[PDB]
């Protein structure tokens, strides 16, 4: 049983100040830096994604390159509270903690309790 | 360390049944047989089983268990039933080799089986080949050269043409045993090829590869033990488990062949009422009978079939009845098809085929068996990479 | 004995007369026997029991035996069993009868009186319907990859294969496999994008391709490839409607209102998945080889999982990845909602056998089983194809004129050279390196064209017989036999790989391209003398 | 109505009705039909059947002419035949319609066709007429112009060959629309010819004084020979003159007697002269009516020379060559032969390989290494071939090679025996005469290392363990393919020449047995096992071996160890470079163990337990090595495996489980929320809140949503792990059917603990009315897991919760099984005082397997009981009673989770009830007494519940007693 709550907001703030970016936040726990909008994809929309998911040191995990096309409920609980801001076109960072993300146990790629950076392009909804 | 046969007292019917009937000890890689034999005690005893491979000439091979095996050698024969409403209790034990504790015996090659009793004793130990298949030992039974021994021998000519294994040093490393039926004490072995015209060898001479004749079996069927069928007349019942007395049995040496038809000293215990034969057959005092007036010499007539390994122990050796001029003894065996005959022995091991008792006819119907050893000088083991059987039923002169 | 009986069942299909069949029966048990000799020649000897464990003990032997009378040795019945010292002469060995042995000097003269293999196959009789590519892309891909034997010019690896065949056989046998059987909604377009060959029509079964490939021209086998996608029903513009995961309404759930259950979808209820004991896959080519048979009627319907190098492809949707069986609502039993999802899946065999639709397309047919064959193995197995126009010769001769190509290529070469080199089936030398001619022998490659537990020579092209000749003569559309060059109108046996085996039967006149292989009430009466000249 | 059927005349069964329509046939246009046989028609020699033809009623009269029922066969239906033919006169119907049979089956419409005359038109015909003015329209040649049926050749057709019958009727009415209704019948052969035999089977065996063996045959047999129960079809077809001269020499006794070197010098030769009955082109006609005739004695030397399979051996060989004694000391043993053959057939025309050969051989066999070997020998093949042109290429095909062992033994310490062995295959290439450079060693084409050593591990010598004899092993390999040069050279169509090939294997062999002979509570035994194994293929690797070995990816890569050695290699740059490249990184890994103990807790008694838990991973992957980083690169992994452990789940092993309740699976109903709200705490962590399908922040959608049922149903679950997820039910399976809580127990997948299952065996009951009393019971299990796999898509993708609702799963798998079983429960046997030889087992089992598939596990079920009796008593009334009693039963429940359907799905219900009460009367008459009796009751409704009983006596007498 683990609790990496605290901790990985801690990291997002020591970040996103050392970075010297400001994201807003959320009730659950998110932090993203909104960057456009290309004018909803709601839990029953498809998407288009170019993201790059990396660590907070730098290290990524996951990249989109080439677009990508999603249910935006198959999506890990981040996507789903912080993708539905932006409309087909805008971009979005995403500071995920540990429990929005692949939880404290983790998979391969993703230590168990680590922050989760994307930076998603969302070209098109469907 | 030439380890060999030990024989029981308590244990008998010791057999190598192989999909249902009894077998000789030679078998395939990969198939799986049993070791039933039968304890005459209600004693349900533990009896622990071992084996160990073997060399050509029964020296074990110098391999680690670990590596002929998978599995464990000392664990007691789980299953076993006893005799189950018959006169003389026994306890039927059977174990079959792909079993739980040695899941497979993983290299071809010499074996032999021990059953050592509760502590480290053997009881008895039985020797068979699990032969693999890599040659074409094409043998056919021929009638030999000499005119003199040609009436009462059977040569044996066969190649060994394998497109499977290059031989290295076929002189050296090719070494093959010949059986007769399904006797390893009368083998001739230990027989260079002659000619090796290629990559397959060729053994061809009269000089060696050249059994007795010998003549058909004798049998007695006590299907049901109190009847009166084949040549079991004078059955008796006394104070004890049935006695089946057999007509007295006459020297066939010195007459002519008749076609009398065997299956080659293979018994088949067998009943009538009953379900199960293994465990509802019931044994019986049967009463042998000799009578050889031309036979004088100063050795001893075994009996001798497949029941008893075509073993030679004292419980055996026939008896001359001066009151008859008979030799006669009693031998306890289960009931069923029953086959035997009188092999005379030297005096502790020899067994002086020719001079039989029984005759030398080059025309019985044996059925030889031929099988391959072989070592590459980079193995650990004897390999047996073939059997080639081939009876005389084809005596091609 | 006399036996009773009382065999009844309670089926109430019988009648009240069939009721407790009560038979007799008497069985005799004779079993008599006799031994003894009498007058001291004779040894009489009888022994008949109705029923013996071995047939060799009922016998009736009678010999007589004139002691030393050297002029008769013996006089025997029962078993004669003539003398056996021919290798030639060998009659009456063992039977009933009379013998008699006579004794001169040295003439002996007993008497008596008594009672690797091949094959030829064909290139009609190849092997029914047990042999499919697992997708319209790679029987397309199946002849250009094969180009060079033990490079398969591919990347692909078929990683996981799930096939399902309609349960028939109602067993609950949880042993060998355990019990996991569902519905199907399998479909005959499930994947399959545009190929860069043939025309829309040879891949897809919808009636108006016009919309729904979202894909280049040649991109390989996946869900996506068109939008039947399982990965979206519903959502976005696919064609399947969320109502075809329901066995019950799979019609009303198309969207597109012009699908067939027999040319676009077929509908099992409980279809089995086969274990792996039952097909054996080529995971470089993509066929399925299942160890059974078809032609029942059987829909045969897969969903794979292949990876292209570094992407993972999926053309279905498996047991646990796609939906769960049911999803049942409300706590009552007069109140739940049970639902049954059906887990869509691609068609392979699609019950009624209509030769015009792909699904026909999908079923292999250039693997040729060896008749009765099994563990075929090297260095004891000469294939050889043979052309029986004239007789049974292995090359191929011009229709008085013909010239099969001018200038062949390298390899093509229909002038002179046995059949296996035409065929593309030798080219390798014994050490399976490439030649231009061939090493004379057929190639044995156990993973291309050889399926060596079992026969089966796979022939490297998707139809050989067929198509393989026409290019190799063509000098001219396949597709239409009134444009041939009239010496690829001989030869190019194309009425087989477009119809069945038992129809085209009637084009049984281009059958003629066998190939051989060598896998791996009376009386007696004689007698004979043995005359005895001086020793040896 | 016409023509009331009738069997034909001269017959002891039905008859085809070819029936032309009402439209008619034209002056030449036929109809037909045909059938598919293999006949052989070449022993006989007349194809002799019937025929039949009416006018078919209500149309114009048929005559006595234009209806033909011509035959064809051979090997086609327009390219090759051999046309019967007839003119059928129409039987005389309009009248009674009961015509007697020799009426109807005519003698003027019926064929003989003795086969030796369709041979003759054959050879008038066949390289004679073709498609000039002869072959009438469809190439046919009925004869004419030249010299009752009209027969007729088209393709010169064949026998034994003979398919395709077919069996039609052609019209000949010059102004006509014939209309018949004709019949054909027995179409049977006539009778075969015989033919005489022969034979010769020269034999010829000499010594020379132990100096020569020369041992010789041969036999010259004949067309048709056999045996007397040989009929005439299967005596022989074929001459054949075999003969083999086999010689041996010595070669080293004519050598003086002090050196003792052993040439043999064997020899063989020997060949056939196979001359087939017919010739193999025109199988139909023999080779004598060919070579009887004087057609062109230029010709005669094609045929008589194309007929016979030819072929003769001529071998050489000097195998063991020694020198008896009586390092440095030459105990070689040299050899070298080759053989040959030269072969005729029908179409081969050519044909010889001489299979030269080498050897030498050193087995010296002395801490230094006991053992020592070596031996190379060239193999060189060859090949040729030509064909007959009716000539072409001679395949010229040879083979070459090279080869050679080391082997080293060892006896590093008392308890350690290290081996070794290498060997090699390398492909010599100069290409011409076999007898060319025979000493090149071309290049490598394959070569496997090979170690192995033993060792006691000495543990007896530290005191107090002298019950342990702990062994162990180990067998490393290796292996390099060449990658043949389809491989090596292959060349992208771009232009470029790529280098790819040469895999590598591996293997492992990590065994330990240990014993512990407990002779230091109540133990006697634990044995032990543990076997791994592994192996891997690493295709793409560049290098080559030179000679003696290599050590080229890691001299631990050359004996096991299995660490990745594809990292350095792509960065040694010995990897292949070529980035679509097939074939796949792999490894493999085995395991086990039998912990099998033997306690003894009562003086007589003996328990004894077990232990197994096997185990295999199959991992692959494809790869592919940057060019500028050089590293490399692991293209999508994957595993796949088995596993069993022996487990223990008696405690939920009497509970009622009868298709209305259970105890047991009540529980694993119930436990699918505890183990959700389980795992996922470790999932989303403990400071979370773990989210719901119900709650606020995830609400439940309108009925007309995709998902509104796993909403609905699945109400308060976590939102990751629904009720339907592979673990949130494999663990609830476990901890339910095993009695194991859940709260308390894993939640894991594989389980590194086997559990002993016990096998106690009662028999120590002894201590005097019992003759003997026994005891006995058994116990298995496991936690059979047939193949599991690896999720390709929990891999790394913001991508989780699957389909329906579920968290991806690494560990995909399906039906596991659990199948506990006991064997005889309580079995006890025993024989009282004089005999009441009871005996009794309760077998049980279950067989429980949840299918991930569908999830809906299944069930098995058991309790065959069995009762014996038995009486056996002799004085001298000998009385005996064979009684007992069986018992069986089965089910195979198929319960659904979510909601109570389990229905079932087969099942049993036999008994039995057979006995015996033999009663030999004084002596000689007995009588037995047969109760054979059993139902067999119906689980389902189509099982028929049957019942069948036997009874009745037997008084037998044996008479002569």
């Amino acid at each position: 049983v683990k609790d990496y709550t605290a901790e990985n907001e801690k990291e997002i703030v020591d970040y996103l100040a050392q970075n010297n970016l400001t994201a807003q936040r959320t009730n659950s726990g998110l932090y993203y830096i909104i960057t456009k909008e290309g004018s909803h994809p709601t839990l029953n929309s498809n998407i288009t994604v170019i993201y790059k998911g990396y660590f907070t040191n730098g290290k990524v995990f996951d990249e989109s390159t080439e677009g990508v096309s999603y249910s935006l409920r198959t999506l890990i609980p981040g996507w789903k509270e912080g993708i539905p801001l932006l409309k087909s076109g805008g971009e979005i960072q995403l500071f995920v903690p540990a429990h929005l993300g692949y939880g404290s146990n983790g998979n391969k790629t993703v230590p168990g309790g680590a922050v989760l950076i994307f930076e998603i392009t969302l070209v098109s909804v469907n | 360390i030439q380890t060999e046969v030990v024989p029981p007292y308590n244990i008998k019917t010791v057999t190598f049944v192989q999909n249902g009937n009894n077998v000789v000890p030679i078998f395939e890689l990969n198939s799986t047989f049993e070791f039933q034999f039968d304890d005459l005690f209600g004693n349900e005893a533990n009896y622990y089983f071992e084996i160990t491979h073997c060399d050509y000439n029964w020296k074990p091979s110098d391999i680690p268990k670990t590596d002929y095996l998978r599995g464990f050698d000392g664990q007691r024969i789980m299953d076993y039933s006893n005799s189950f409403n018959t006169l003389q209790v026994y306890s039927h034990y059977r174990l079959p080799f792909p079993n739980q504790f040695t899941t497979q015996i993983r290299l071809s090659g010499n074996y032999i089986l021990k059953i050592l009793n509760e502590d480290k004793e053997v009881v008895l130990s039985r020797k068979f080949i699990v032969y693999e298949e890599h040659c074409t030992v094409g043998a056919q039974v021929k009638r030999t050269r000499n005119l003199s021994n040609i009436n009462y021998k059977q040569n044996l000519d066969f190649t060994i043409a394998s497109n499977d294994i290059t031989f290295q040093t076929p002189t050296q490393n090719v070494k093959v045993l010949l059986l007769q039926n399904g006797n390893f004490n009368t083998a001739i072995k230990n027989i260079p090829p002659q000619y090796t015209i290629g990559n397959q060898l060729v053994y061809k001479y009269d000089a060696e590869t050249q059994f007795w004749g010998g003549n058909e079996f004798l049998y007695f069927e006590n299907k049901d033990i109190r009847a009166a069928n084949n040549n079991v007349g004078r059955i008796g019942s006394n104070n004890d488990i049935y006695n089946a007395y057999l007509y007295t049995n006459a020297a066939r040496g010195n007459q002519i062949y008749t076609n009398y038809q065997d299956v080659n000293g293979n018994f088949v215990v067998k009943n009538i009422n009953g379900a199960d034969n293994s465990i509802e057959a019931d044994y019986a005092w049967v009463y042998f009978t000799l009578s050889a007036p031309a036979f004088r010499m100063n050795k001893d007539i075994y009996i001798t079939g497949i029941f008893n390994n075509y073993s030679l122990s004292p419980e055996y050796k026939m008896d001359y009845n001066t009151d008859k001029a008979v030799f006669e003894k009693a031998v306890m065996i289960k009931q069923g098809f029953t086959n035997y005959q009188y092999t005379v022995a030297d005096k502790k091991g020899n067994i002086d085929l020719e001079n039989a008792i029984d005759g030398n006819f080059y025309q019985t119907e044996n059925e030889y068996t031929i099988l391959v050893y072989y070592k590459e000088s980079i193995d650990r083991y004897q390999r047996v990479i073939g059997k080639g059987n081939a009876n005389s039923i084809n005596i091609v002169n | 004995d006399l036996g009773v009986r009382y065999t009844k069942q309670d089926n109430p299909a019988f009648s009240p007369r069939n009721r407790s069949s009560l038979t007799f029966d008497f069985d005799q048990r004779i079993s008599m026997s006799l031994m003894g000799k009498i007058g001291t020649r004779l040894e009489v000897n009888a022994n008949y029991d109705t029923q013996s464990t071995f047939a060799f003990q009922n016998l009736f032997k009678l010999a007589y035996t004139p002691s030393e009378d050297d002029i008769i040795q013996k006089v025997e019945v029962g078993n004669v069993s003539m003398p056996l010292n021919s290798t030639l002469i060998r009659g009456a060995q063992s039977l009933f009868g009379v013998k008699t042995q006579l004794q001169f000097g040295r003439t002996t003269i007993t008497g008596v009186f008594s009672e690797v293999q091949n094959f030829d196959l064909y290139a009609l009789d190849y092997d029914n319907d047990r042999h499919f590519f697992l997708s319209q892309y790679f029987r397309n891909k199946y002849d250009v990859s094969l180009k060079n034997y033990p490079f398969i010019d591919s990347r692909v690896q078929i990683t996981r294969l799930e096939v399902w065949v309609t349960n028939k056989q109602n067993r609950v046998t949880t042993t060998g496999g355990g019990n996991n059987l569902r519905n199907i909604i399998a479909l005959q377009d499930l994947g399959e994008a545009q190929v860069s060959g043939v025309p829309d029509n040879e891949v897809v079964v919808i009636s108006s391709t016009a919309g729904f490939f979202n894909n280049p021209i040649d991109s390989p086998t996946s869900n996506t490839n068109n939008k039947y996608d399982p990965a979206t029903i519903g959502q976005a513009g696919s064609f399947l409607n969320s109502n075809i995961r329901e066995i019950v309404t799979a019609k009303s759930g198309f969207n597109n209102t012009n699908v067939s259950e027999a040319t676009d979808y077929s509908v099992l209820e409980n279809a089995r998945k086969l274990t792996t004991n039952e097909y054996t896959f080529n995971p470089q080519l993509g066929y399925i080889s299942l160890q059974q048979r078809l032609a029942n009627d059987e829909i045969l319907a897969v969903a794979f999982e292949y990876t292209v190098g570094g992407k993972v492809y999926q053309v279905g949707e498996f047991g646990s990845d796609g939906v769960d069986a049911t999803v049942v609502t409300g706590n009552n039993s007069s109140n739940q909602a049970i639902i049954t999802q059906s887990l869509v899946l691609k068609m392979l065999k699609s019950n009624l056998t209509n030769v015009k639709n792909p699904v026909w397309n999908l079923m292999m047919k250039n693997v040729y089983q060896i008749p009765q064959a099994y563990q075929i193995k090297q260095d004891d197995f000469r294939l050889n194809i043979l052309y029986t126009d004239p007789s049974p010769i292995n090359y191929i001769t011009p229709v008085q004129g013909s010239s099969f190509p001018p200038n062949p290529a390298p390899d093509s070469k229909v002038e002179q050279t046995p059949l296996l080199n035409v065929f593309n089936l030798d080219r390798l030398n014994y050490n399976n390196d490439p030649q231009a001619g061939g090493d004379g022998f057929f190639d044995y490659i156990p993973g291309v064209t050889v399926d060596v537990q079992n026969g089966r020579v796979i022939f490297t092209t998707k139809e050989p017989f067929g198509e393989l000749i026409f290019n190799k003569l063509q000098t001219e559309s396949y597709n239409d036999p009134t444009t041939y060059n009239a010496n690829q109108q001989k030869y190019v046996f194309r009425n087989m790989y477009r119809n069945t085996q038992a129809g085209a039967l009637q084009d049984s006149d281009k059958n003629k391209f066998l190939l051989r292989g060598k896998y791996k009430t009376r009386r007696f009466m004689g007698f004979n003398i043995e005359h005895k000249i001086s020793d040896k | 109505c016409p023509v009331n059927y009738v069997m034909p005349p001269g017959v002891q069964e039905q008859a085809l009705a070819v029936r032309i329509g009402g439209a008619g046939l034209q002056y030449q246009d036929s109809r037909a039909v045909f059938k598919n046989v293999s006949v052989d028609m070449r022993q006989y020699k007349k194809l002799k059947m019937f025929l039949h033809a009416e006018s078919l009623p209500n149309q114009p009269t048929l005559e006595d002419d234009e209806m033909v029922g011509f035959i064809r066969f051979g090997n086609d239906f327009t390219q090759n035949f051999y046309q019967v033919e007839i003119p059928l006169k129409v039987t005389k119907t309009g009248g009674s319609c009961s015509i007697s049979p020799d009426l109807v089956w005519m003698d003027d419409n019926s064929i003989d066709l003795a086969l030796d005359l369709l041979t003759r038109m054959k050879i008038k015909a066949m390289s004679i007429d073709i498609n000039s003015s002869k072959r009438d329209v469809n190439g046919i040649y009925y004869p004419d112009n030249d010299p009752k049926l009209t027969l007729g050749i088209k393709g010169n057709p064949n026998f034994g060959l003979v398919r395709n019958l077919m069996v039609g009727v052609k019209s000949r009415a010059d102004h006509k629309d014939i209309k018949g209704e004709v019949w054909f019948n027995e179409l049977r052969l006539a009778d075969l010819e015989n033919k005489g035999g022969m034979a010769a089977i020269l034999n010829v065996d000499t010594n020379m004084a132990d100096f020569a063996t020369v041992s010789a045959t041969g036999r010259k047999s004949t067309i048709g020979f056999g045996s007397l129960e040989q009929g005439a079809n299967e005596r022989d077809r074929e001459d054949v003159q075999q003969y083999n001269i086999v010689t041996n020499l010595n070669l080293g006794k004519l050598l003086p007697k002090k050196w003792g070197i052993n040439l043999p010098f064997n020899y063989a030769i020997g060949e056939e002269v196979i001359t087939p009955e017919y010739d193999p082109f025109n199988q139909d006609i023999k080779l004598d009516q060919l070579i009887r005739e004087t057609t062109d004695q230029a010709e005669k030397d094609n045929i008589r020379t194309r007929a016979i399979d030819y072929t003769k051996r001529k071998s050489i060989n000097f195998i063991g060559v020694r020198k008896d004694r009586a390092y440095d000391i030459e105990n070689f043993t040299f050899s070298q032969s080759y053989n040959q053959v030269e072969r005729h057939d029908y179409e081969v025309a050519d044909y010889e390989d001489e299979q030269s050969n080498s050897a030498v051989n050193y087995a010296y066999t002395f801490y230094l290494p006991s053992n020592i070997s070596f031996n190379t020998n060239i193999l060189r093949q060859s090949n040729r071939q030509q064909f007959r042109e009716v000539g072409l290429d001679p395949l010229y095909r040879r083979n070459f090679a090279f080869n050679y062992q080391y082997g080293f033994g060892f006896n590093l310490t008392k308890s350690l025996k290290l081996n070794y062995s290498a060997t090699s295959n390398n492909i010599v290439r100069n290409f011409f005469n076999i007898w060319d450079d025979y000493l090149d060693i071309g290049t490598p084409n394959q070569h496997a290392q090979q170690l192995v050593l033993n060792y006691d591990i000495p543990i007896n010598k530290i005191p107090i363990f002298g019950f342990v004899k702990a062994s162990y092993s180990y067998t490393a390999d290796y292996m390099w393919q060449r990658s043949s040069t389809a491989f090596s050279e292959y060349e992208d169509p771009n232009g470029t020449v790529y280098d790819l090939g040469n895999t590598i294997q591996n293997s492992n062999s990590n065994t330990l047995t240990t014993t512990l002979n407990m002779n230091t509570t109540s133990i006697k035994n634990v044995q032990i096992n543990y076997t791994k194994n592994s192996g891997t293929v690493l295709p793409g690797y560049t290098p080559s071996v030179g000679f003696l070995g290599t050590s080229k990816p890691s001299l631990g890569f050359v004996f096991g160890s299995q660490d990745d050695v594809r990292y350095e290699a792509a960065k040694r740059g010995w990897l292949t470079t070529y980035q679509d490249f097939n074939q796949s990184f792999t490894q493999v890994s085995n395991k086990l163990l039998k912990v099998t103990a033997n306690i003894d807790l009562l003086p007589d008694l003996k328990v004894d337990l077990s232990m197994d838990r096997s185990y295999s991973e199959n991992t692959s992957e494809q790869y592919s090595v940057d060019p500028s980083t050089n590293e490399y690169k692991p293209l999508s992994p994957y595993t796949y495996g088995m596993f069993s452990i022996s487990t223990v789940m008696i405690k939920t092993a009497f509970s009622p489980s009868d298709e209305t309740q259970s105890a047991a699976f009540d529980d694993f109903r119930s436990n699918r929320l505890i183990i959700a709200n389980r795992l996922a705490e470790g999932h989303y962590g403990s400071g979370v809140a773990i989210p719901r399908y119900g709650d606020a922040n995830n609400p439940i959608p309108a009925e007309t949503d995709p998902n509104y049922a796993v909403y609905t149903a699945n109400q308060g679950y976590p939102i990751g792990y629904t009720k339907s997820n592979q673990a949130v039910l494999l663990p609830a399976f476990l901890a339910a059917y095993t009695g194991s809580d859940a709260s308390s127990s894993s939640t894991n997948i594989f389980r590194s603990f086997p559990i002993p299952n016990w096998s106690i065996k009662y028999n120590g009951l002894m201590r005097d009315k019992f003759k003997r009393f026994s005891l006995q019971h058994n116990y298995r299990a496991s936690y059979t897991i047939n193949q599991f796999r690896s999720n390709f898509d929990y891999n790394s993708s913001p991508k989780v919760q699957d389909v329906n609702t579920n968290f991806y799963n690494e560990i995909i798998m399906s039906n596991v099984n659990l199948v506990e079983q006991f064997s005889p429960l309580i079995r006890m046997d025993f024989e009282l005082k004089s005999s009441l030889r009871v005996l009794s087992e309760i077998k049980k089992d279950r067989a429980l397997s949840m299918s991930f598939d569908n999830n809906l596990l299944t069930e098995v079920k058991g309790m065959e009981y069995i009762i014996g009796l038995g009486y056996r008593f002799k004085d001298k009334s000998d009385i005996n009673i064979k009684a007992d009693f069986s018992l069986r039963n089965n089910e195979t429940l198929v319960r659904y989770l979510d909601y109570d359907n389990n229905q079932l799905a087969a099942g049993q219900n036999i008994w039995s009830l057979k006995l015996t009460a033999d009663y030999s009367f004084s002596k000689n008459l007995t009588a037995i007494f047969y109760y054979d009796h059993s139902f067999s009751k119906a689980v389902i409704s189509t099982s028929f519940p049957l019942t069948n009983i036997r009874s009745g006596f037997t008084l037998r007498y044996n008479f002569g007693n």
